[PDB]
Protein backbone atom coordinates (compact mmCIF):
# COMPACT_ATOMS: atom_id res chain seq x y z
CA UNK A 1 0.00 0.00 0.00
CA UNK A 2 0.95 3.52 0.79
CA UNK A 3 3.67 2.42 3.68
CA UNK A 4 5.11 -0.31 0.93
CA UNK A 5 5.56 1.74 -1.90
CA UNK A 6 7.66 4.17 -0.05
CA UNK A 7 10.86 1.76 -0.09
CA UNK A 8 10.46 -0.36 -2.95
CA UNK A 9 9.58 2.37 -5.21
CA UNK A 10 13.05 4.13 -3.90
CA UNK A 11 15.31 0.73 -4.64
CA UNK A 12 13.92 0.39 -8.00
CA UNK A 13 15.69 4.20 -8.89
CA UNK A 14 18.86 3.18 -6.89
CA UNK A 15 19.34 -0.24 -8.14
CA UNK A 16 19.07 1.75 -11.87
CA UNK A 17 21.50 4.10 -11.10
CA UNK A 18 23.92 1.37 -10.37
CA UNK A 19 22.93 -0.20 -13.97
CA UNK A 20 23.45 3.05 -15.60
CA UNK A 21 26.64 3.71 -13.75
CA UNK A 22 27.89 0.16 -14.42
CA UNK A 23 28.58 0.46 -18.38
CA UNK A 24 31.42 2.50 -18.39
CA UNK A 25 33.45 -0.23 -15.92
CA UNK A 26 35.30 -2.31 -17.46
CA UNK A 27 34.89 -6.28 -17.37
CA UNK A 28 35.95 -7.95 -14.95
CA UNK A 29 35.15 -11.71 -15.62
CA UNK A 30 33.03 -13.51 -18.07
CA UNK A 31 31.49 -16.72 -18.00
CA UNK A 32 30.09 -19.50 -19.57
CA UNK A 33 26.23 -20.45 -19.27
CA UNK A 34 25.03 -24.35 -19.32
CA UNK A 35 21.60 -24.10 -18.55
CA UNK A 36 18.63 -21.56 -20.11
CA UNK A 37 17.05 -18.67 -18.28
CA UNK A 38 14.53 -16.00 -19.26
CA UNK A 39 12.94 -13.06 -17.21
CA UNK A 40 9.86 -13.79 -15.00
CA UNK A 41 8.00 -11.32 -12.95
CA UNK A 42 8.04 -13.31 -9.72
CA UNK A 43 12.05 -13.55 -9.95
CA UNK A 44 12.59 -10.68 -7.28
CA UNK A 45 13.91 -8.42 -9.65
CA UNK A 46 14.90 -5.07 -8.81
CA UNK A 47 14.68 -3.17 -11.92
CA UNK A 48 12.01 -4.50 -13.59
CA UNK A 49 12.22 -4.55 -17.46
CA UNK A 50 15.83 -4.45 -17.77
CA UNK A 51 16.70 -8.09 -16.95
CA UNK A 52 18.24 -10.36 -19.75
CA UNK A 53 17.51 -13.77 -20.94
CA UNK A 54 20.50 -16.68 -22.05
CA UNK A 55 20.07 -19.96 -23.68
CA UNK A 56 22.32 -22.80 -23.02
CA UNK A 57 25.91 -22.23 -23.98
CA UNK A 58 25.91 -18.55 -23.79
CA UNK A 59 28.84 -15.52 -22.90
CA UNK A 60 27.57 -13.29 -20.47
CA UNK A 61 30.46 -10.00 -19.71
CA UNK A 62 30.04 -9.56 -16.04
CA UNK A 63 30.74 -5.85 -15.45
CA UNK A 64 30.25 -5.89 -10.99
CA UNK A 65 27.87 -7.40 -9.04
CA UNK A 66 24.76 -5.78 -7.73
CA UNK A 67 23.98 -8.21 -4.56
CA UNK A 68 24.08 -11.89 -3.19
CA UNK A 69 21.29 -12.75 -6.14
CA UNK A 70 22.19 -10.78 -8.84
CA UNK A 71 25.11 -9.70 -11.09
CA UNK A 72 25.53 -6.72 -13.45
CA UNK A 73 26.58 -7.62 -17.04
CA UNK A 74 26.26 -7.57 -20.75
CA UNK A 75 25.60 -10.17 -23.12
CA UNK A 76 27.83 -11.36 -26.53
CA UNK A 77 25.60 -9.87 -29.25
CA UNK A 78 25.93 -6.99 -31.37
CA UNK A 79 23.59 -4.53 -30.21
CA UNK A 80 22.95 -5.61 -26.56
CA UNK A 81 23.55 -3.43 -23.34
CA UNK A 82 23.96 -4.11 -19.79
CA UNK A 83 21.49 -6.25 -17.76
CA UNK A 84 20.74 -8.50 -14.33
CA UNK A 85 22.98 -11.55 -14.70
CA UNK A 86 21.40 -13.76 -12.06
CA UNK A 87 23.95 -15.65 -9.64
CA UNK A 88 24.58 -19.05 -9.07
CA UNK A 89 23.18 -18.97 -5.97
CA UNK A 90 20.22 -17.26 -7.44
CA UNK A 91 19.82 -20.57 -9.79
CA UNK A 92 19.93 -22.44 -6.85
CA UNK A 93 17.09 -20.61 -5.08
CA UNK A 94 15.17 -20.53 -8.18
CA UNK A 95 15.20 -24.36 -8.81
CA UNK A 96 14.31 -25.41 -5.14
CA UNK A 97 11.51 -22.88 -5.26
CA UNK A 98 9.52 -24.67 -7.63
CA UNK A 99 9.64 -27.72 -5.36
CA UNK A 100 8.27 -26.13 -2.30
CA UNK B 1 24.21 -30.14 -79.39
CA UNK B 2 23.51 -34.01 -79.86
CA UNK B 3 26.66 -34.69 -79.13
CA UNK B 4 27.89 -32.67 -76.11
CA UNK B 5 24.90 -34.67 -74.65
CA UNK B 6 26.66 -37.69 -75.69
CA UNK B 7 30.03 -36.59 -74.02
CA UNK B 8 28.14 -35.22 -70.88
CA UNK B 9 26.91 -38.80 -70.80
CA UNK B 10 30.26 -40.90 -71.83
CA UNK B 11 32.38 -39.45 -69.37
CA UNK B 12 33.85 -36.45 -70.15
CA UNK B 13 32.20 -33.58 -67.78
CA UNK B 14 34.39 -34.19 -65.00
CA UNK B 15 37.58 -33.73 -67.22
CA UNK B 16 37.01 -30.29 -67.82
CA UNK B 17 35.35 -29.57 -64.11
CA UNK B 18 38.18 -31.96 -62.05
CA UNK B 19 41.28 -30.50 -63.57
CA UNK B 20 40.01 -27.00 -63.16
CA UNK B 21 39.24 -27.07 -59.51
CA UNK B 22 42.59 -29.54 -59.43
CA UNK B 23 44.43 -26.69 -60.90
CA UNK B 24 42.50 -23.74 -58.64
CA UNK B 25 42.88 -26.00 -55.27
CA UNK B 26 46.56 -26.00 -56.69
CA UNK B 27 47.10 -22.41 -57.31
CA UNK B 28 45.48 -21.92 -53.86
CA UNK B 29 47.30 -23.70 -51.81
CA UNK B 30 50.80 -22.63 -53.52
CA UNK B 31 49.79 -19.23 -51.71
CA UNK B 32 49.36 -21.18 -47.88
CA UNK B 33 52.50 -22.22 -48.05
CA UNK B 34 54.47 -19.29 -49.87
CA UNK B 35 53.13 -16.31 -48.09
CA UNK B 36 54.61 -17.67 -45.00
CA UNK B 37 57.70 -17.88 -47.15
CA UNK B 38 58.49 -14.49 -46.93
CA UNK B 39 56.94 -12.88 -43.51
CA UNK C 1 27.63 -29.11 -12.20
CA UNK C 2 28.12 -25.87 -12.09
CA UNK C 3 26.32 -23.38 -14.33
CA UNK C 4 28.78 -21.09 -15.06
CA UNK C 5 32.77 -21.73 -15.44
CA UNK C 6 34.91 -19.11 -15.41
CA UNK C 7 36.01 -18.23 -19.24
CA UNK C 8 38.54 -14.96 -19.98
CA UNK C 9 36.89 -12.01 -21.18
CA UNK C 10 38.46 -12.39 -24.36
CA UNK C 11 38.78 -15.49 -26.53
CA UNK C 12 41.81 -16.55 -27.77
CA UNK C 13 41.88 -17.08 -32.02
CA UNK C 14 43.55 -20.48 -32.61
CA UNK C 15 44.08 -21.65 -36.30
CA UNK C 16 44.19 -24.92 -35.18
CA UNK C 17 44.62 -28.60 -37.78
CA UNK C 18 43.63 -28.43 -41.23
CA UNK C 19 46.39 -31.26 -41.67
CA UNK C 20 48.15 -32.97 -38.35
CA UNK C 21 50.40 -30.66 -36.77
CA UNK C 22 54.41 -30.92 -36.35
CA UNK C 23 55.24 -31.10 -39.78
CA UNK C 24 56.51 -28.69 -42.23
CA UNK C 25 52.87 -28.76 -43.53
CA UNK C 26 50.70 -27.81 -40.73
CA UNK C 27 52.73 -25.58 -39.47
CA UNK C 28 53.99 -23.71 -42.00
CA UNK C 29 50.82 -23.55 -43.78
CA UNK C 30 49.39 -21.80 -40.25
CA UNK C 31 52.66 -19.88 -39.80
CA UNK C 32 51.59 -18.52 -43.22
CA UNK C 33 47.82 -17.34 -41.83
CA UNK C 34 49.83 -15.06 -38.90
CA UNK C 35 51.66 -12.76 -41.08
CA UNK C 36 47.55 -12.40 -42.82
CA UNK C 37 47.20 -11.68 -38.05
CA UNK C 38 50.22 -9.19 -38.06
CA UNK C 39 49.18 -6.59 -39.27
CA UNK C 40 45.39 -6.89 -39.85
CA UNK C 41 44.22 -5.92 -36.37
CA UNK C 42 47.43 -4.20 -35.21
CA UNK C 43 47.53 -2.64 -31.96
CA UNK C 44 44.30 -4.57 -31.31
CA UNK C 45 46.09 -8.01 -30.88
CA UNK C 46 48.13 -10.33 -29.05
CA UNK C 47 50.50 -12.63 -30.94
CA UNK C 48 52.18 -15.28 -29.29
CA UNK C 49 53.91 -18.93 -29.53
CA UNK C 50 52.04 -21.55 -27.74
CA UNK C 51 55.09 -24.50 -26.41
CA UNK C 52 53.46 -26.39 -23.50
CA UNK C 53 50.28 -28.41 -24.09
CA UNK C 54 47.71 -26.47 -22.57
CA UNK C 55 45.18 -29.78 -23.07
CA UNK C 56 46.64 -30.85 -19.37
CA UNK C 57 44.77 -29.46 -17.03
CA UNK C 58 54.73 -34.46 -21.17
CA UNK C 59 54.84 -30.68 -19.12
CA UNK C 60 53.40 -30.31 -15.22
CA UNK C 61 50.52 -28.80 -13.61
CA UNK C 62 52.73 -25.46 -13.05
CA UNK C 63 54.18 -25.19 -16.64
CA UNK C 64 51.18 -25.07 -18.34
CA UNK C 65 48.61 -22.74 -15.35
CA UNK C 66 51.50 -20.23 -16.28
CA UNK C 67 50.20 -20.03 -19.46
CA UNK C 68 46.95 -20.42 -19.00
CA UNK C 69 47.36 -17.63 -16.76
CA UNK C 70 48.95 -15.49 -18.87
CA UNK C 71 46.03 -15.83 -21.58
CA UNK C 72 43.95 -14.36 -18.40
CA UNK C 73 45.94 -11.01 -18.28
CA UNK C 74 45.97 -10.46 -22.39
CA UNK C 75 41.79 -10.64 -21.62
CA UNK C 76 42.23 -8.09 -18.73
CA UNK C 77 42.80 -5.22 -21.29
CA UNK C 78 40.31 -6.24 -23.80
CA UNK C 79 42.01 -6.64 -26.61
CA UNK C 80 42.21 -9.99 -29.54
CA UNK C 81 44.30 -12.88 -28.32
CA UNK C 82 46.31 -14.88 -31.00
CA UNK C 83 47.53 -18.60 -30.41
CA UNK C 84 50.07 -20.25 -32.42
CA UNK C 85 49.44 -24.10 -30.80
CA UNK C 86 51.63 -27.10 -32.58
CA UNK C 87 49.57 -29.79 -30.64
CA UNK C 88 46.12 -29.15 -31.12
CA UNK C 89 44.30 -31.06 -33.31
CA UNK C 90 40.54 -31.80 -32.45
CA UNK C 91 38.17 -29.67 -30.69
CA UNK C 92 37.22 -31.67 -27.79
CA UNK C 93 41.21 -31.51 -26.81
CA UNK C 94 40.63 -27.73 -25.48
CA UNK C 95 37.23 -29.05 -24.34
CA UNK C 96 37.75 -29.55 -20.71
CA UNK C 97 39.79 -26.33 -19.68
CA UNK C 98 38.71 -23.30 -18.40
CA UNK C 99 39.51 -21.20 -21.66
CA UNK C 100 37.06 -21.80 -24.84
CA UNK C 101 38.96 -21.19 -27.74
CA UNK C 102 37.76 -19.91 -31.04
CA UNK C 103 37.99 -23.43 -33.14
CA UNK C 104 39.05 -21.51 -36.67
CA UNK C 105 39.45 -24.74 -38.85
CA UNK C 106 41.35 -24.06 -42.09
CA UNK C 107 39.59 -26.70 -44.05
CA UNK C 108 41.07 -28.85 -46.46
CA UNK C 109 38.07 -29.34 -49.40
CA UNK C 110 39.56 -32.17 -51.18
CA UNK C 111 41.46 -35.46 -49.67
CA UNK C 112 42.74 -35.85 -53.21
CA UNK C 113 45.16 -33.17 -53.12
CA UNK C 114 46.33 -33.32 -49.95
CA UNK C 115 48.52 -35.71 -50.87
CA UNK C 116 49.77 -34.40 -53.48
CA UNK C 117 50.80 -31.39 -51.06
CA UNK C 118 52.65 -34.33 -49.03
CA UNK C 119 54.87 -35.11 -52.54
CA UNK C 120 55.21 -30.94 -53.68
CA UNK C 121 57.48 -30.85 -50.41
CA UNK C 122 60.37 -33.06 -51.28
CA UNK C 123 61.06 -35.99 -50.18
CA UNK C 124 61.27 -35.56 -46.31
CA UNK C 125 56.86 -35.16 -45.65
CA UNK C 126 56.79 -38.04 -48.09
CA UNK C 127 57.24 -40.63 -45.65
CA UNK C 128 54.37 -39.55 -43.37
CA UNK C 129 51.07 -40.02 -46.12
CA UNK C 130 48.26 -41.85 -44.79
CA UNK C 131 49.16 -40.81 -40.47
CA UNK C 132 48.34 -37.21 -41.58
CA UNK C 133 45.28 -37.44 -43.44
CA UNK C 134 43.99 -40.24 -40.82
CA UNK C 135 43.02 -37.76 -37.86
CA UNK C 136 42.58 -34.86 -40.74
CA UNK C 137 40.09 -37.20 -41.71
CA UNK C 138 39.03 -37.44 -38.16
CA UNK C 139 38.95 -34.05 -38.20
CA UNK C 140 36.22 -35.09 -40.93
CA UNK C 141 35.01 -37.32 -38.28
CA UNK C 142 34.13 -34.33 -36.40
CA UNK C 143 30.71 -32.14 -37.30
CA UNK C 144 31.62 -29.08 -38.80
CA UNK C 145 29.10 -27.17 -36.09
CA UNK C 146 31.46 -28.06 -33.34
CA UNK C 147 34.03 -25.60 -34.63
CA UNK C 148 33.72 -21.88 -34.97
CA UNK C 149 35.54 -20.48 -38.01
CA UNK C 150 35.28 -23.11 -40.76
CA UNK C 151 38.07 -22.07 -43.95
CA UNK C 152 37.30 -23.89 -46.99
CA UNK C 153 38.32 -20.73 -49.40
CA UNK C 154 41.36 -21.49 -51.79
CA UNK C 155 43.14 -18.00 -52.60
CA UNK C 156 44.37 -15.87 -50.51
CA UNK C 157 41.84 -12.62 -50.63
CA UNK C 158 38.59 -15.02 -50.03
CA UNK C 159 40.03 -16.93 -47.15
CA UNK C 160 40.87 -13.60 -45.46
CA UNK C 161 37.47 -12.52 -46.36
CA UNK C 162 36.20 -14.76 -43.99
CA UNK C 163 39.54 -14.32 -41.10
CA UNK C 164 38.76 -10.54 -41.34
CA UNK C 165 34.68 -9.77 -41.14
CA UNK C 166 34.14 -12.39 -38.69
CA UNK C 167 35.95 -11.05 -36.15
CA UNK C 168 34.88 -8.12 -36.93
CA UNK C 169 31.41 -9.02 -35.82
CA UNK C 170 32.69 -10.57 -33.46
CA UNK C 171 34.62 -7.52 -31.89
CA UNK C 172 31.38 -5.35 -32.06
CA UNK C 173 29.77 -8.00 -30.15
CA UNK C 174 31.96 -7.95 -27.67
CA UNK C 175 32.14 -4.01 -26.97
CA UNK C 176 29.45 -1.97 -27.06
CA UNK C 177 28.94 1.59 -28.56
CA UNK C 178 29.14 4.14 -26.30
Amino acid sequence: QGPHMALRKEAERQALAQLEKAKTKPVAFAVRTNVGYNPSPGDEVPVEGVAITFEPKDFLHIKEKYNNDWWIGRLVKEGCEVGFIPSPVKLDSLRLLQEQ
Amino acid sequence: TKEREKAKSRGTFQKLREKQQLEEDLRGYMSWITQGEVM
Amino acid sequence: VPPYDVVPSMRPIILVGPSLKGYEVTDMMQKALFDFLKHLFDGRISITRVTADISLARSSLAEVQSEIERIFELARTLQLVALDADTINHPAQLSKTSLAPIIVYIKITSPKVLQRLIKSRGKSQSKHLNVQIAASEKLAQCPPEMFDIILDENQLEDACEHLAEYLEAYWKATHPPS
